[PDB]
């Protein structure tokens, strides 16, 4: 889940093999015939929920957007009296309504969540 | 473990105890004291000192004179058998159906547990004029009649339709119907032809008597 | 006037303040959701639930300020046109906009108007009037009303053909039930539907709303009320309620009678608790006796104070025979008979109650002469009130 | 802003395009027609000029 | 509920265990298909205690389900219920793990012995399983209602009671519940009531549907109309809806 | 979305209710632009074309679109939005068409085609002599406006050389604003909005009773005023 495996020769991709033999797993191009050691113990991961630390994209220059609402909250990093916030982008009907402060000058993102 | 077999144990009581009030609601002779059967006696006689529900609560229910025979005198005895297998074959219905006709019962009830085979149920018809009824213990387990929204059903005899056909004048196509495999007309075992009578509350009278016939 | 308005914004305010209160809990992941909801339907239905009853709360004030001389109040009063909720939107504060029973959705990105700011739900900006018809509206909650008057016609419109559609369907699905000349109801098919219209055999137009003492009441009120005893301690009848007052004690048929009576009482009072499960009194009932045993009593000038003609014995006579005599079947057969006398059940249950020997002899005092024009009485109009046979 | 209204600008442009196209396929017909003969031009153009005016109105 | 238990708290809390809890879906965050080779050993040393002291048997391909704390709130925690329930659902060689339920995070281990066919158990397990409660069931709430009921002086009185609301209708089997009084249950959708309690019932239903909808305004109607209408519309032993396939479907006349 | 383009309540009763809507007051429709003049213009200041464009590697990239169609990807998407609109505003590009730009989602839409509806507003920029945001209109453009109005009724020999619209539109103080440019701006309701910061707040005062309560400001970068 870390990361699609690519074969280095040609540009396909590895589906993974068991190495019983060495007692191994060992990623497969099965096209070019290219194998390597395969070290990694995680093969597949499924994920049910989504997070709340996701924020957003944060691009830079997010304060030339003269829509999203200004407030006073002292930033933690540099404890400055200037900021913006928003909710959270996760689109559904069970998300909460946390507001994710970010900081114009020094640029960090700390949330509301005073639970 | 045991929790399964405790609750299987109090449904097959609860399942035995509405087939006695069937067998009782039909006309049968049953005493209200077995009907009210309490768990601790179920679990003494029907089940062996291992906790498996033993499936021998056969029972051989006769009609009374008093009143059954008088109103119906066509109603024999009623042979309610139990199966202990999960699922029923073709086979055991047959040594089933052997079983009511040696001892030319009128009419048997035969209650399975998960489904009924369709080869079983293609020769359920058979063996005239002796009729098989079959019954599920999951919808046994409680009983319909007992429920607010079921008013008293009553069946009417021969005569008694015919002299309501005559006050009212009516053909037999010239009344409310009622269905075959409605879970009533299961529980008290109408035929066809058969009319049945229901007495209700309603707001504007105090009793309201209405006529169904199985069609 | 000033002070009432003052209070009115004051309201408004706090209403304001509270909001503002419950979005800051909510925002800090504090607040608790309602079971079966999520923490954004919970948060607007209390929202809502705030701005409804601050609405309701101004609208009451701004009633309750205005004067006797007011020609709405006057017009509210007597019933002709308007309302309260006329009166509060035209002089304290109109209701929040909804849609659908909705807030004002976000129409643009996390915003309901280019004006507002994004991920705001101040009340304001989310669709709540704050100013009244009077005062007049901003630009914003102006389009917020322009928004809630398109759905309101867009509903009409809708609601129209759809119930135009179903009235149709049931006309055509009912045109053929008509009611014969054996009391009947049935189809063109000649099949019975019910066999006997309403269940009653009564006109629809012939019913009024009557309540019945017996349900109701303790039992140890119903005993006092109703229970007569002659040869025993309490609960005895006043000898100067009637002329022959201290001569029925020590009789024999009378306490039986009476006490036969009381049994009757009793078993349709255990019959009506069984029926009606709530206990509700007040149903629908053909004749309605009060009316009768009124107009008896002023048509007759009952002294209240003389001692009655009437006896124990002639009262539970005339009883008996008025219940014998109303006829909704008028057959011979048992079956016919059977549901005549089973389809008056409710009507007996109400005779009985107010034609009872305690009632008669104490509250509704008639003479033997007004006693039997009430049962006359009675009994005409029972036969007049039922259906007509060929009605549709 | 993910719709856009139609003034007396491209439906009169869509009537004049389909108007045009039928003129071009009955002067290239009259002129298949012709190649046996000889060629001139204002015969097939104000039949087809009198059908374009009949669309239009 | 019963009526003896009408007031108890306890008694409605252990009551709404029929709803349908779903299998690793509303419970679970996460799941790993950790590979390891070794059947009894293990990569990693979240486990290997409780893998020591739990001890064709040998799984290459194993399982993992990081679950969540919610499984303690709401439901019964069980750590040991859900792998058994898992067992008897599958049986065979599916070989599983149990937690300590007190080493903080729970987790849930399956192993298969004899990666394609993994991924079809994995969805067995994960969509097409029940735990407990009743199937066609989502949403449960639960309430206080206000109940006239006589006192024993002959008075009616107002007592408060429980009334639980489900989203989903499955009558059929909630009726068998134990514990709830199968002689009050009621159900808007008047379909399911005919088919486990009659056309009377049905009939009875229908009406209250009716009224309901009558009465929701504030308008009143005389009852013999929509008892005649009830009627009708269930004069055969079925719903006869007033439509094209309903009424118009008889053996009236033909012009008509 | 309908706010200034439609009319809230002119609408016909019956099964045409909503279907048929009636253009606003100060509510025009665009006729169409060719774009290669803003390919052109894309093209010269500094644009990848999508050709050359590898997702790795460059990912802090604003995809640019063009009447829906993609060219390519730049690398600054504040210099470039700055250079259309002052180039929009001085008169070189058509003031019908449209620029959005989506700092979250790294898109920058320019739309020339027709049927768009777009409406006049006002232009708010920061002055550095008040401290503070205010309008672009002065009282002197009124004067001059108002001259124009005055004059064509009489024989006025150009007093100011018919200061028009259209003068307003090329100054730079009025531009046009579609339904989907309004997505990424902050209005104005009124003038009166565009005050200091303080704005007279925290202040005890005094004011009718009587008169409608307005909330108002409530923010300090505003974009846009509008009109009326
Ligand atoms: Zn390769
Ligand atoms: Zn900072």
């Amino acid at each position: 889940m870390t990361t699609f495996r690519f074969c280095r020769d040609c540009n396909n991709m590895l589906y993974p093999r068991e190495d019983k033999e060495n007692n191994r797993l060992l990623f497969e191009c099965r096209t070019c015939s290219y194998v390597e050691e395969a070290g990694s113990p995680l093969v597949y991961r499924h994920e049910l929920i989504t997070n709340i630390g996701e924020t957003a994209g944060v691009v830079q220059d997010i304060g030339s957007d003269p829509t999203l609402p200004r407030s006073d909250r002292e930033c933690p990093k540099c404890h400055s009296r200037e900021n913006v916030f928003f909710q959270s982008q996760q689109r559904r009907k069970d998300t909460s309504m946390v507001l994710f402060f970010v900081c114009l000058s020094c640029s960090h993102i700390f949330t509301s969540d005073q639970k | 473990m045991d929790q399964e077999n405790e609750r299987n144990i109090s449904r097959l009581w609860r399942a035995f105890r509405t087939v006695k009030e069937m067998v009782k609601d039909r006309g049968y002779f049953i005493t209200q004291e077995e009907v009210e059967l309490p768990l601790e006696d179920f679990k003494a006689k029907y089940c062996d000192s291992m906790g498996r529900p033993q499936r021998k609560m056969m029972s051989f229910q006769a009609n009374p004179t008093e009143e059954s025979i008088s109103k119906f005198p066509d109603m024999g005895s009623l042979w309610v058998e139990f199966c202990d297998e999960p699922s029923v074959g073709v086979k055991t219905m047959k040594t089933f159906v052997i079983h009511i006709q040696e001892k030319n019962f009128q009419t048997g009830i035969f209650v399975y547990q998960n489904n009924i085979t369709p080869s079983a149920m293609k020769l359920v018809p058979s063996i005239p004029p002796a009729t098989i009824e079959t019954f599920n213990e999951a919808a046994l387990v409680v009983n319909i009649t007992h429920h607010e929204l079921v008013p008293k059903h009553i069946r009417l005899s021969s005569d008694e339709k015919r002299e309501l056909l005559k006050r009212y004048r009516l053909k037999e196509s010239q009344l409310p119907r009622i269905q075959r495999a409605d879970p009533v007309a299961l529980y008290l075992g109408l035929k066809r032809g058969e009319v049945v009578k229901i007495i209700r509350k309603s707001e504007t009278s105090g009793r309201y008597a209405s006529y169904r016939i199985c069609m | 006037d000033g002070p009432t308005m003052r209070e009115i914004t004051e309201t408004i305010a706090e209403a304001k303040k509270k909001v503002l209160d419950v979005t800051k809990e909510a925002q800090a992941n504090l607040l608790t959701a309602k079971h079966g909801m999520t923490l954004r339907e919970s948060f607007e239905d209390n929202v809502v639930r705030f701005l409804n009853e601050a609405r309701d709360k101004a609208g009451r004030l701004a009633e309750v300020n205005l004067k006797d001389l007011n020609n709405v109040k006057q017009m509210v009063m007597a019933g002709s046109k308007g309302s309260f909720i006329n009166i509060a939107q035209m002089s304290a504060c109109v209701g929040q906009q909804s849609v659908e029973g909705k807030r004002i959705a976000f129409g643009f990105v996390d915003r309901t108007l280019p004006h507002f700011s994004k991920d705001d739900y101040s009340p304001e900006s989310k669709g709540f009037v704050e100013n009244s018809y009077l005062r007049g509206l901003t630009p914003q909650e102006f389009f917020f009303h322009a928004m809630g008057g398109r759905e309101g016609l867009i509903d009409t419109a809708v609601k129209t053909a759809e119930t135009g559609y179903i009235q149709r369907r049931l006309v055509k699905a009912l045109e053929d039930i008509m009611v014969h000349y054996d009391n009947t109801t049935r189809n063109s098919l000649g099949n019975v539907i019910q066999f006997i219209y309403g269940e009653d055999g009564m006109d629809a137009a012939h019913i009024e709303k009557q309540s019945l003492d017996t349900i109701g009441g303790s039992d140890a009120a119903f005993e006092k009320r109703y229970r007569v005893d002659l040869l025993n301690t309490d609960h005895t009848l006043d000898p100067s309620l009637l002329e022959s007052g201290s001569e029925i004690l020590g009789d024999l048929k009378l306490q039986v009678l009476l006490d036969e009576e009381y049994k009757q009482l009793v078993k349709d009072r255990k019959f009506l608790r069984e029926v009606f499960v709530d206990g509700e009194a007040n149903w629908p009932l053909p004749v309605n006796i009060r009316r009768i045993i009124q107009n008896a009593q002023q048509t007759f000038h009952i002294d209240h104070t003389k001692p009655s003609d009437l006896t124990i014995k002639d009262i539970v006579l005339g009883v008996k025979d008025l219940q014998e005599n109303l006829l909704v079947l008028r057959g011979k057969n048992e079956i016919i008979q059977n549901a005549q006398r089973d389809a008056v059940t409710l009507f007996c249950c109400l005779l009985r109650s107010r034609l009872a020997t305690r009632r008669v002899l104490q509250e509704y005092r008639l003479t033997k002469q007004a006693f039997d024009w009430v049962l006359s009485n009675i009994e005409a109009q029972f036969l007049r009130s039922v259906v007509h046979p060929g009605e549709m | 802003g993910k719709k856009r209204l139609d003034l007396a600008g491209p439906l009169l442009a869509q009537l004049f395009k389909t108007l045009f196209k039928k003129l071009t396929k009955d002067i290239f017909r009259y002129m298949q027609r012709t190649v046996e003969e000889a060629h001139d031009f204002n015969m097939k153009l104000a039949i087809n000029a009198k059908t374009i005016t009949s669309g239009l109105k | 509920l019963e009526p003896g238990h009408a007031a108890d708290q306890e008694q409605a809390k252990l009551i709404r265990s029929a709803i349908e809890h779903t299998t690793l879906k509303s419970v679970t965050i996460a799941s790993e298909i950790y590979y390891d080779p070794d059947p009894r050993s293990t990569v990693i040393p979240e486990d290997e205690e409780i893998i020591q002291l739990h001890f064709d048997q040998q799984s290459p391909w194993l399982l993992r389900l990081e679950l969540d704390r919610a499984a303690m709130n709401d439901k019964d925690l069980t750590m040991g219920q859900v792998g058994e329930r898992i067992k008897q659902t599958f049986k065979n060689d599916l070989f599983v793990i149990w937690s300590e339920d007190n080493d903080e995070k729970l987790i849930i281990r399956c192993r298969v012995v004899r990666d394609h066919m993994l991924k079809k158990i994995e969805n067995t397990m994960l969509e097409n399983i029940t735990l407990r409660g009743v199937e066609n069931i989502e949403r449960v709430v639960m309430m206080k209602y206000d109940r006239k009921v006589p006192s024993p002086t002959g008075e009616y009185v107002k007592e408060p009671e429980w009334v639980l609301e489900t989203d989903g209708v499955n009558l059929s089997e909630v009726m068998t519940v134990p514990g709830i009084d199968p002689t009050r249950i009621y159900t808007n959708s008047f379909i399911d009531i005919m088919e486990v309690l009659g056309i009377e019932a049905g009939r009875a239903a229908l009406y209250k549907e009716v009224y309901n909808v009558i009465a929701s305004d504030g308008s009143y109607v005389n009852y013999r109309h929509m008892a005649l209408l009830v009627d009708v519309m269930t004069t055969q032993g079925g719903l006869t809806s007033v439509t094209r396939h309903g009424f118009n479907r008889s053996n009236t006349g033909a012009l008509m | 979305t309908h706010w200034g383009l439609v009319c809230p309540a002119e609408t016909p009763e019956g099964q045409a209710c909503g279907l048929v809507k009636n253009l606003s007051l100060m509510s025009c429709i665009s006729v169409g632009t060719d774009p290669m003049p803003i390919i052109t213009f894309l093209s010269e200041w500094g644009m990848e074309p999508l050709e050359d464009y590898v997702p790795h590697q460059s990912p802090d990239a604003t995809r640019v679109f063009v009447n829906g169609v993609w060219h390519g990807v730049h690398r600054n998407p504040a210099r470039l939005m700055e250079t259309l609109r002052t180039l929009r505003r001085k008169g070189d590009i058509n003031p019908e068409v449209s620029m959005i730009r989506d700092i979250r989602e790294k898109e920058l839409k320019i739309f020339t085609d027709a049927g768009r509806v777009y409406r006049p507003l006002f232009i708010v920029e920061d002055d550095e002599s008040l401290g503070h945001k205010e309008l672009k209109v002065r009282k002197g453009h009124i004067a001059k406006l108002m001259a124009t109005e005055y004059q064509d009724i009489e024989g006025g020999f150009e007093d100011v050389e018919e200061y028009t619209w259209s003068s307003l539109l090329n100054e730079g103080l009025v531009e046009y604003i579609d339904a989907e440019e309004e997505e990424s701006i902050l209005i104005a309701m009124q003038p009166e909005d565009l005050e200091p910061a303080e704005a007279n707040e925290e202040n005890d005062l005094d004011v009718d009773p009587a008169k409608r309560i307005r909330v108002s400001h409530h923010a300090t970068t505003f974009t846009h005023c509008e009109i009326h």
